[PDB]
């Protein structure tokens, strides 16, 4: 069976970043001449492997990561890396190995009144272990007195809203990013 | 807590030979890529070279190739640019720094760099 | 980068009048705009987050409107405690984390008054020194626009004079504004008219205040 | 219960070294965005540094390798160690604390740091005497010239003066010293009757100037 590539890229709707989607590719053969020969993309970064070499390389598995973040945070997609994305929403560790692939979406995930839609993280009170995903809606205590659940001064709820308007510049545009990783294992490899 | 700090520089002969040492702290430095750049006074900061943290990939600008080679003693968490067959053209500010090496569309290789900098005599071949 | 602008720089009106200044930017930025307000000697207080939404701590007469590159600040009805300087700032930018507006100074409007205007000749005991300080006046004025022109011998000066403006005085809302000349003590003394020429609202024509070296 | 203490500002050379404290009291500081907002004299406000909860740790491009932000959670307090300080950077630093959309809402007093290679001076006081230009108003004054640092404070007749006293805000010349005027304005028939005395403090240069201004 052939790798699902485009049921990653073609996606009718993503996910926010604090919630990031997984997909496992396993089980197929994978031709990614469909990625690198494309001009949607802005940033195709690849680490630890060169994009020409992955026709003839196979892994045991492949990891496709999806989700909409801001341009502006695109560069924190990368291996040491900060930000808020990268320190509360999704962190690549610094060893990584795998691609990196990021277009503009200002055509599908803006909105006149604003796409309010798409959410990240703003308060964590630690960084994010590499490839950690939190869903977790807890109000965030910013002071020593309890939130008890209840929202206010030093009780913030988490999660803020990326207000995506077709108006706004390059560094406030929405961004479809798609992080393939590329895992060998002591076991049988499926994706070649 | 990460520092890195950079010599070596000073006046020298053009055709001569020098050596510039960046010594790193705060991180396992077998573990990270590291880069040299030169700050040319009027000029954009230019990428030297960069080598990998076992050493046995170094990438070198055409503009150095074949007369500065850059090597890594990862038991002293240093970085060496041996700066020989000098030019006047090579009259910079030398920086080091910590990065990760990307591949682009067709398998070109570029070395992107975590944000630092670090205060360095001028080398100047002269 | 993305640009911050306000307009106007300097606001006057009264108490009880509908207030709208304005803030615009390079490029959209949705929503990620806040409005604070700060007084002489103060810190900023943080009025409007989010371009629309009232902080805990703002009376209701304070208002924010706008998306992308133009944003409002209205204020309904004016209030004593409200002349001050308010500031636009854009939020989640790159590189810099947010960036400032330039301001806008709200002030209090009243009757169009001239200045008196004074001119102070360098003392002895400055002349002694080696420097020569010629001082001119404009006393208890309204509005704040003031043109000074200093000349020596009828020669237009420029480069060499330091203007300083009080604030709008707490009884008669008046500006008070203090020009400085200074010279060396021998081009003092090779010169013999030294006179202000002055251009206000409240003046039909310029006036100029002369004295010569020597009395 | 919210506040933010600064304090470590004042004088500087250029190349000298600095680390200004803010301790929070209402908010933890370890579990906030923590920012330094510097304001140069007669200027807008301008972004210095901030501090995440998670450690991250972001810069000015214009203080980018001689400033540091850092924090002590024991004693709830943020700290700036400034470097390298230049003139351009001599301002009054606010601590805030920032919540992203939600904007900037505590904020401190602010402390000055002033970075001058300029010498502590005396003032010197000179008569701006009344001249010919009845009983119509007349105005008088003293010039305090080439002083370092601000501030100064300027009476007249020992505090028993106060109606129609200006005095101007300081100017910065080139050469480093600071210049200021204080005039006042009085009935001209008091002028061969009533003294006037412009009383003169500068307190780091420990000067006290007494000056009579005379008709002349
Ligand atoms: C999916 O692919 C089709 C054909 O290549 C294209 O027309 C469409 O815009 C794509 N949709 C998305 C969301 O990328």
């Amino acid at each position: 069976n052939l790798c699902p590539f485009g049921e990653v890229f073609n996606a009718t709707r993503f996910a926010s970043v604090y919630a990031w989607n997984r997909k496992r590719i396993s089980n197929c053969v994978a031709d990614y001449s469909v990625l690198y020969n494309s001009a949607s993309f802005s940033t195709f970064k690849c680490y630890g492997v060169s994009p020409t070499k992955l026709n003839d390389l196979c892994f045991t598995n492949v990891y496709a990561d999806s989700f909409v973040i801001r341009g502006d945070e695109v560069r924190q997609i990368a291996p040491g890396q900060t930000g808020k994305i990268a320190d509360y929403n999704y962190k690549l560790p610094d060893d990584f190995t795998g691609c990196v692939i990021a277009w503009n979406s200002n055509n599908l995930d803006s909105k006149v009144g604003g796409n309010y839609n798409y959410l990240y993280r703003l308060f964590r009170k630690s960084n994010l272990k590499p490839f950690e995903r939190d869903i977790s809606t807890e109000i965030y205590q910013a002071g020593s007195t309890p939130c008890n659940g209840v929202e206010g001064f030093n009780c913030y709820f988490p999660l803020q809203s990326y207000g995506f308007q077709p108006t706004n510049g390059v560094g406030y545009q929405p961004y479809r990013v798609v992080v393939l990783s590329f895992e060998l294992l002591h076991a049988p490899a499926t994706v070649c | 807590e990460v520092q890195l700090q950079e010599s070596g520089g000073g006046l020298v002969q053009p055709g001569g030979s020098l050596r510039l040492s960046c010594a790193a702290s705060g991180f396992t430095f077998s573990s990270y890529a590291m880069g040299w750049y030169r700050q040319a006074p009027g000029k954009e900061r230019e990428w030297v070279c960069a080598i990998s943290g076992s050493g046995g990939s170094t990438y070198y600008a055409d503009s150095v190739k074949g007369r500065f080679t850059c090597s890594r003693d990862n038991s002293k968490n240093t970085l060496y640019l041996q700066m020989n067959s000098l030019k006047p053209e090579d009259t910079a500010v030398y920086y080091c720094a910590r990065g990760s090496f990307y591949y682009t569309y067709g398998g070109s290789v570029g070395f992107d760099a975590f944000d630092y900098w670090g205060q360095g005599t001028q080398v100047t071949v002269s | 980068d993305i640009v911050m602008t306000q307009s106007p720089s300097f606001l006057s009106a009264s108490v009880g009048d509908r207030v709208t200044i304005t803030c615009r930017a390079s490029q959209g930025i949705s929503s990620y705009l806040a409005w604070y307000q700060q007084k002489p000697g103060k810190a900023p207080k943080l009025l409007i987050y989010a371009a629309s939404t009232l902080q805990s701590g703002v009376p209701s007469r304070f208002s924010g409107s706008g998306s992308g590159t133009e944003f409002t600040l209205t204020i309904s009805s004016l209030q004593p405690e409200d002349f001050a300087t308010y500031y636009c700032q854009q939020l989640n930018s790159y590189p810099p984390k947010f960036t400032f507006g330039p301001g806008t100074k709200v002030e209090i409007k009243r009757t169009v008054a001239a200045p008196s205007v004074f001119i102070f000749p360098p003392s002895d005991e400055q002349l002694k020194s080696g420097t020569a300080s010629v001082v001119c006046l404009l006393n208890n004025f309204y509005p704040r626009e003031a043109k000074v022109q200093w000349k020596v011998d009828n020669a237009l000066q420029s480069g060499n004079s330091q203007e300083s403006v009080t604030e709008q005085d707490s009884k008669d809302s008046t500006y008070s504004l203090s020009s400085t000349l200074t010279l060396s003590k021998a081009d003092y003394e090779k010169h013999k008219v030294y006179a202000c020429e002055v251009t206000h609202q409240g003046l039909s024509s310029p006036v100029t205040k002369s004295f010569n070296r020597g009395e | 219960e919210v506040q933010l203490v600064e304090s470590g500002g004042g004088l500087i050379q250029p190349g000298g070294s600095l680390r200004l404290s803010c301790a929070a009291s209402g908010l933890t500081v370890s579990s906030n965005y923590m920012s330094w907002v510097r304001q140069a004299p007669g200027k807008g406000l301008e972004w210095v540094s901030v501090i995440y909860s998670g450690g991250s740790t972001f810069y000015a491009d214009s203080v980018k390798g001689r400033f540091t932000i850092s924090r002590d959670n024991s004693k709830n307090t943020l700290y700036l160690q400034m470097n390298s300080l230049r003139a351009e950077d001599t301002a009054v630093y606010y601590c805030a604390r920032d919540l992203d959309v939600y904007g900037l809402d505590v904020w401190g007093q602010g402390t000055t740091v002033t970075v001058s290679s300029a010498s502590t001076k005396g003032p010197s006081v000179f008569p701006l005497a009344p001249s010919s230009k009845s009983g119509g108003t007349a105005a008088l004054g003293c010039l305090v010239k080439d002083y370092f640092p601000e501030p100064v404070t300027v009476s007249w007749n020992s505090g028993a003066l106060t109606s129609g006293v200006h005095t101007f805000p300081a100017v910065l010349q080139s050469s480093g010293l600071y210049s200021l005027s204080s005039v006042v304005t009085v009935p001209s028939s008091s002028l061969g009757t009533q003294t006037y005395i412009c009383n003169v403090n500068h307190k780091p240069s420990n000067t006290k100037v007494d000056k009579r201004v005379e008709p002349k």
